[PDB]
């Protein structure tokens, strides 16, 4: 708590005068070993179980009737 | 950072259903997958959502079952965040509080397409679960519209001779309304150009017109396809109709000779409104002159009670059945005219990418709907009526009477229902009981819908437009009276036909 | 049965899907205005 | 920032959101005001002429209630039933114009008025009177008449502070009579009305949801394979002698499968081979002579099946011609020699493994140097499949098959 | 207005080329021709799926049938038969002159 | 093997809660008991009875999805993140946004509050984490380092004082003053979208499609191997009696032993009555403070309540 308090009151707040502006114009942390299980290799089978279709769009290019209506039809002609 | 505003925020949703979308392929992918396919899968997306806007069904045969989870999944969390903003620009635009003309266009345009995919719903389910019209019902509603026009002595009206002698007449009356659609507009589309085309050269010889005319009326029973659009008036929309040029000559022509014959031979008893001869607001002054005009209207010393309902045919439009529609005209017209009306309203509709069957309902935007309005609400009339209070308006077909007026006082008040008047959809009924009549009306509605607790002035509704000196006062005989006359009002009328 | 198209349901009810022993709640509106606090201070 | 559209903002704004999305709306009056004057009638809601009271305090008509007792054994006013002795008379007096009143105090009775009745007499007095006489002077008798009564008696009637198809079918005409009586007697049941009503799905829970013409589908709805059993061997019966073949059923399924139903069915009987190279492979399988016919099993043209362990080396091989990736169609040739240029290109599923004398008899027919067509026709007459791999495989399947039904009937 | 030879033949084309959504462009190809007119002359006649072969008998039965259940609804039928509404049409009146003699 | 573990009961729903119009992405209880939150695709808050299940209240500033929702313990506010790239707290007492803090690129996808120093921390898809004074509204750290959007982030007194779970498959623990990575832990091979601290056993557990993982503070000692839901999981929630809820992306929840990471229920629950089959999935749960009821915060739009079952004995469900 101390210590970030300190940091962020610094945040927020040969001789310089104060008149002057700012003069100049405005690898990673070393890679971690992979600690991983071993691979399992994908069977042909299961690899056929993610092949995806193409799009083929219809936009880019690059009945069943009920029983009913006999009788109703048929009440009309009598 | 930037924030996101207006502009941004439909591009950021896509980018964030993207991401995500993204991060679960990665997620459910197998290890060593030989292939990503990502690009793939994001594009199934898009044909997927682009299909639920058009309501064309969407299968993709070879796709694995998880990448089809996953993509009914978010097309169904956007179709949810869609339909929920055009929900609320709705209320928005209703109440004033957008300004912005882009808004309106596609709120426009979202309700559309949300309407189409109902509408196209409701027609697949008329074909599937049947008429709702019973047998019954039907042949009710058949044998009452014989009994009617039997007893009213109605000629029926012929098919159009080509030696008519009315026919440039009536010609010319269709023109000059087809014409003065187009008075005013510069550089028109191409089918606007086609159809001021057709009209000058019907203009030019009307005999060959009208030899077209008298052959579609003959033969045609297959039409091309409308188009629909809708007109925002900001608080509600209405259905605009795009027929095709030369069908639309032919049903302007058949239009006005429909209503002309109709007149000649009496069809419309004079309870049907609008009529030519009066605006409305004579209607309005004839109506409260016809109201003070009956006996003892005032007069409430031994507990007699007026009430006045004014109330709308609720979807009288597209509750029409077309198989009892045809059976219907053809008592009234030549059975050859009658199929041409029932079969132009079995029509292709289509908005952009989405088209369906109309199969149902009427579609209101030919020429000639509303003579088919007319017709189907003067059975709606004789319905709420009866066949008797009915003739005693219309009066004897020798000496008819004229509008809200009677043969006699004694003939006035036999019945309850003193006049009556329905203007299109709306209609407004004036009732004089006695107090005998209202005890029993009243007994039997609450006989069927027992109140306890006395809530029945929670629901009824009247005008906050007067002072309260002015508005109806909400005691329990009042209340319960009215309540009792719409309650019997509502069960003369069939569900499956109409309702209020 | 014959049924109309505003009465028609296409789906079974939440009670027939989860069950007798199973309480299901719907909360279209709530109970409290946004004038009331959630945690009301000491007057 | 500026707050320039606060009504239209991009999302539901709180009084917007009360209004009309579910939040709590005031709620303020519920029925502040619905009492029925004391004049009437509870039943029929109109003054009465011979008012009657339940002993709970109800009043009303005498001629309304009497039908009603006869219809239904209850009384209106709550769910449990009343037996029409127990209505008590009320006698109401009236003033010299001709309203009610007290009788005693003559007040004129309103409906703000409190209203009060004995039970044994019947008699109605302002609450004012019979509290200022009766509950103060502690006599019970009545002020009209000198009756006594109990204090269970007194009743307050006013204080303010508190299926068939002919069903839906009156009046039936003769016409709907007679016409819905031939409807039932002669109707009968439609028949086209009637007759029209893997790790992927069927797609009726996709379609059923992008669109609304589909009915609601909620639960997703979800090839046979073959493979070559041991070695397979084919006898070629040739116009120059017998070559036997054996096939690597095991390695190549299809392109096994293919030959062997092929032979099977006589595709190969007549036909000959029409194309012969000196140190190059024969080439025959074309029901047409042509260089350029035949056709698989399945109907076009099927996949390579290429396999490391499988090369052009040596004489004799076996291997599918074609017209590029995954095209096999019905020719195949076999090979005078190694050539490894043919790896990877052509299909190896076999060897011949007899009548090597046979093979250079062919090899050593002269042909036409234009087209490699043998110069006197090598034909193959007959082929006979003296183990077929692919059908014991068939056998065994249907078996399973059964036993399967058997434990899950 | 009509429907050339030739035009057909760049509408075929056209829709093969760019499908259905798209009648836009295709209208840009011909002469005097709308987006409508475009499509209505696939659906109605140039499209493969219409059937242009004789009748066969149980799609006549199927004609007679269901033009009495629903009468003069041509485009309600036409599905369950599978030809157009207007070819179900014609044949309709063909039949019913046939019947008079 | 192992030791005998120990006796758990089933869980069993009792009650269905269905007010929302998208998907429940989270929940939070109150410190008290009386009520908990849950936020939505919806983009409502909604504050909901934890007794009876009522509606209280809706709040409705988001732009976009609700993504977090946490309740002070120390304060009377509520501090809610989005993917509007927004970070908002909400005073409690007037039910109104009272701050809000900006820098975040991308959206935010979980946020917690340190439990004894005053500082939010958010983590978010533009691959950082950032601390925030409560207060005055200032990042006092950018905590940069992994490669792809920050799924997770969880905070405690002890060091590390931050662990952060990542869709770069990798767990960070940070240290809090510094800003920067003290140990990285890479042993998934799918990405960490949560990770779950005992209450005071002084390890934690994460969890990937693989399987989860047990580690141990302070160096990331791992532990054991918790395997067998095969499925995204989306949310750990650890209770105080030694039980492990996992609950999946399409809908499962094993329940699980911590001690000796033995499973000992499946529960699969069905859907609402609009809903399609794969509409199921779990985004948060979150035990209450009196830990007896479970609630889970769904993709059908529900919220699903599980109570622990009281007629059930180790006579008659055993433990394998």
């Amino acid at each position: 708590r101390v210590a970030l308090e300190k940091s962020v009151s610094q945040k927020v707040a040969m001789q310089k005068d104060p008149m002057e502006p700012p003069r100049f114009k405005i690898p990673p942390s070393p890679p971690a070993p992979v600690m991983h299980s071993p691979s399992r290799k994908m069977t042909v089978k299961e690899q056929q179980e993610w092949k995806i279709p193409p799009c083929i769009s219809n936009w880019k290019n690059a009945v069943h009737i009920n029983e009913n209506f006999a009788k109703l039809a048929e009440a009309l002609y009598i | 950072a930037k924030t996101v505003t207006k502009q941004r925020v439909e591009s950021h949703f896509d980018l964030e259903l993207r991401a995500a979308v993204m991060h679960d392929i990665l997620d459910m992918m197998p290890e060593g997958i030989k292939q990503n396919k990502a690009r793939t899968i994001l594009q199934h997306l898009s044909e997927a959502w682009r299909c639920w806007k058009a309501n064309i069904p969407w299968k993709v045969p070879g796709l694995p079952t998880p990448i089809e989870n996953m993509i009914l999944r978010y097309v169904k969390a956007k179709a949810d965040w869609w339909t929920n903003t055009a929900h609320y620009n709705r209320e928005r635009i209703r109440r004033g509080a957008t300004v912005d003309k882009t808004v309106c266009k596609k709120n426009l345009g979202r309700l559309t397409r949300l309407y189409l995919k109902a509408e196209q719903e409701r027609q697949h389910n008329y074909l599937k679960d049947g008429p709702y019209i019973t047998a019954e019902e039907a042949v009710a509603v058949y044998t009452t519209t014989v009994h009617w026009l039997e007893s009213r002595r109605f000629s029926p009206i012929p098919f159009p001779p080509l030696s008519y002698k009315h026919d440039t007449k009536l010609l010319i009356l269709a023109l000059e309304r087809l014409k003065e659609a187009y008075s005013v507009k510069s550089r028109l589309n191409q089918s606007q150009r086609e159809e001021l085309g057709l009209i000058e050269q019907a203009y030019d010889n009307p005999h060959e017109a009208l030899s077209r005319i008298k052959r579609h009326l003959l033969t045609q029973r297959a039409f091309k396809e409308v188009g629909i659009e809708f007109m925002d008036l900001y608080s509600h929309l209405v259905p605009v109709y795009d027929v095709e040029p030369l069908e639309k000559i032919t049903d302007a022509y058949l239009d006005q000779y429909l209503w002309y014959e109709a007149d000649k031979r009496r069809l419309f008893p004079p309870w049907i409104k609008p009529a030519d001869t009066e605006p409305p607001p004579l209607l309005v002054y004839k109506w409260c002159q016809g109201i003070n005009n009956l006996q003892d209207v005032w007069e409430t010393s031994e507990g007699e009670c007026n009430v006045m309902l004014e109330s709308r045919f609720e979807k009288m439009y597209e509750k029409i059945d077309l198989t009892l529609l045809n059976r219907l005209l053809r008592l009234i017209v030549d059975h050859n005219i009658a199929d041409y009306m029932t079969a132009k309203n079995n029509v292709v509709i289509n908005y952009k990418d989405m088209n369906h069957t109309n199969s149902y309902g009427i579609i209101r935007g030919l020429q000639f709907a509303s003579f088919i309005v007319q017709y189907y609400g003067l059975v709606m009339d004789l319905l709420v009526l009866g066949l008797h209070r009915a003739s005693e308006m219309a009066g004897p077909p020798q000496m008819p009477n004229d509008f809200l007026s009677f043969q006699d006082i004694a003939t006035e008040a036999a019945h309850p229902i003193r006049l009556f008047c329905r203007y299109i959809d709306r209609i407004h009924i004036f009732f004089r009981f006695t107090a005998d009549e209202a005890r029993d009306l009243i007994q039997r509605y609450l006989t069927e819908h027992p109140d306890p607790n006395n809530e029945n002035i929670v629901g009824y509704n009247n005008k906050k437009c007067w002072p309260r000196d002015a508005r109806m006062r909400l005691m329990k005989h009042d209340v319960n009276l009215g309540r009792a006359v719409f309650w019997d009002i509502k069960n003369r009328l069939p569900r499956s036909v109409t309702t209020v | 049965e014959v049924v109309l198209h505003e009465d028609k349901k296409y789906y079974p009810t939440a009670e027939e899907v989860y069950g007798p022993e199973v309480e299901t709640i719907v909360q279209e509106e709530d109970t409290q205005p946004l004038t009331e606090p959630i945690i009301k201070p000491v007057k | 920032g500026k707050r320039q559209h606060q009504k239209d903002k991009m999302y539901i704004t709180c009084a917007e959101y009360t209004h009309f999305y579910g939040g709590k709306k005031p709620d303020l009056p519920q029925t502040n005001f619905r009492r029925l004057p004391f004049d009437h009638c509870s039943l029929s809601l109109q003054p009465f002429v011979y008012p009657v009271c339940t002993p709970d305090g109800i009043v009303f008509d005498l001629l309304n209630i009497v039908p009603w007792l006869k219809k239904y054994g209850t009384n209106p006013s709550n769910g449990e039933k009343l037996d029409g002795r127990s209505l008590i008379k009320l006698n109401f007096s009236k003033n010299s114009e001709g309203k009610y009143h007290c009788p005693v105090l003559f007040t004129v009775f309103t409906n703000n008025t409190h209203i009060v009745a004995v039970r044994t007499t019947g008699n109605v007095y302002a609450y004012e009177a019979v509290e200022q006489l009766n509950i103060k002077a502690k006599n019970f008798r009545d002020l009209l008449t000198d009756e006594p009564f109990s204090r269970q008696d007194i009743i307050t009637l006013q204080d303010p502070t508190n299926q068939d198809p002919s069903y839906y079918l009156k009046n039936t005409n003769a016409e709907t009579r007679e016409t819905l009586q031939e409807l039932y007697k002669e109707f009968k049941g439609d028949e086209i009305l009637a007759a029209t009503m893997a790790h992927y799905s069927t797609g009726k829970v996709s379609a059923s949801f992008t669109s609304t013409a589909m009915v609601p589908e909620t639960t997703h709805e979800a090839l046979r394979y073959q493979f070559v059993k041991k070695k397979g061997y084919v006898r070629l019966h040739t116009n120059k002698g017998d070559l036997n073949l054996e096939l690597h059923c095991d390695l190549t399924p299809k392109t096994c499968e293919n030959f062997i139903r092929l032979c099977k069915k006589h595709y190969y009987d007549g036909t000959i081979f029409h194309r012969s190279i000196r140190n190059f492979v024969i080439q025959g399988g074309d029901p047409t002579g042509t260089g350029t016919g035949g056709e698989s099993y399945w109907g076009k043209p099927f996949k390579d099946e290429f396999r490391p362990n499988l090369s052009h080396t040596g004489r004799g091989i076996l291997s599918m011609a074609n017209s590029g990736p995954n095209s096999n169609r019905s020719q195949f040739f076999i090979t005078f020699r190694s050539c490894a240029y043919l790896d990877k290109k052509h299909t190896i599923f076999g060897r011949v493994v007899g009548g090597f004398d046979v093979l250079t008899a062919m090899e050593n027919v002269e042909s036409d140097p234009k087209t490699d067509r043998p110069k006197e026709e090598i034909r193959i007459d007959a082929t006979t499949v003296f183990v077929d791999p692919y059908e014991e495989a068939d056998a065994q399947i249907a078996q399973e098959r059964k036993t399967q039904l058997k434990v899950a009937p | 207005g009509v429907w050339r030879n030739t035009e057909d033949e760049i509408l075929k084309a056209a829709v093969m080329k760019y499908g259905k959504n798209q009648w836009s462009r295709i209208a840009s190809l011909l002469h005097r021709k709308s987006a409508k007119q475009c499509k209505a002359r696939w659906y109605e006649w140039l499209d493969p799926s219409i059937k242009k072969t004789e009748w066969s008998r149980e799609e006549e039965e199927k004609l007679l049938h269901l033009a009495k259940l629903m009468p003069t609804q041509w485009r309600t039928i036409a599905p369950i038969i599978g030809r157009t509404a207007a070819q179900c049409l014609e044949h309709y009146e063909f039949l019913l002159d046939k019947a008079a003699q | 093997t192992m030791p005998k573990p120990q006796w758990h009961p089933p869980w069993k729903l009792y009650r269905v809660i269905s007010g929302h119009l998208g998907w429940v992405r989270c929940i939070a209880v109150e410190p008290g008991n009386q009520w908990f939150v849950t936020g939505s695709a919806d983009r409502t808050i909604k504050i909901w009875d934890l007794a009876s299940g009522k509606l209280k209240l809706s709040l409705t500033g988001h732009i976009s999805t609700v993504r977090g929702v946490i309740v002070s313990t120390r304060s009377p506010y509520l501090f809610s993140c989005g993917e509007d790239k927004q970070v908002k707290c909400w005073d409690l007492e007037y039910n109104k946004v009272i701050r809000h803090y900006h820098g975040h690129l991308s959206a935010v996808y979980g946020l917690d509050l340190h439990p004894t120093i005053d500082v939010l921390v958010t983590c978010s898809r533009d691959s950082t984490a950032r601390i925030w004074d409560v207060r005055t509204k200032a990042s006092v750290h950018t905590l940069s380092g992994h490669t792809n959007a920050v799924a997770t982030v969880r905070c405690q007194a002890a060091e590390p004082q931050i662990i952060t779970g990542s869709h770069d498959t990798t767990i960070r623990l940070w240290d809090l003053v510094a800003g920067k990575t003290r140990v990285t832990l890479t042993n998934h091979k799918k990405s960490v979208r949560a990770v779950v601290l005992h209450p005071r056993h002084y390890t934690f557990a994460s969890g990937s499609p693989d399987n989860i993982k047990q580690w141990k503070f302070p160096d990331g000692s791992f532990i054991q191997n918790l395997s067998g839901h095969n499925a995204i999981i989306n949310t750990l929630t650890v209770n105080s009696d030694g039980v492990l809820v996992s609950g999946a992306d399409n809908g499962t929840m094993h329940l699980w032993d911590w001690r000796t990471g033995y499973n000992f229920q499946r529960v699969h629950a069905a859907v609402q009555p609009g809903s399609l089959d794969s509409e199921s999935g779990i985004f948060a749960c979150a035990f209450d403070q009196s830990e007896s009821r479970l609630l889970t915060a769904e993709a059908d739009k529900t919220i699903k309540v599980y109570r622990e079952d009281d007629t059930a004995t180790e006579e008659t469900h055993p433990v394998s």
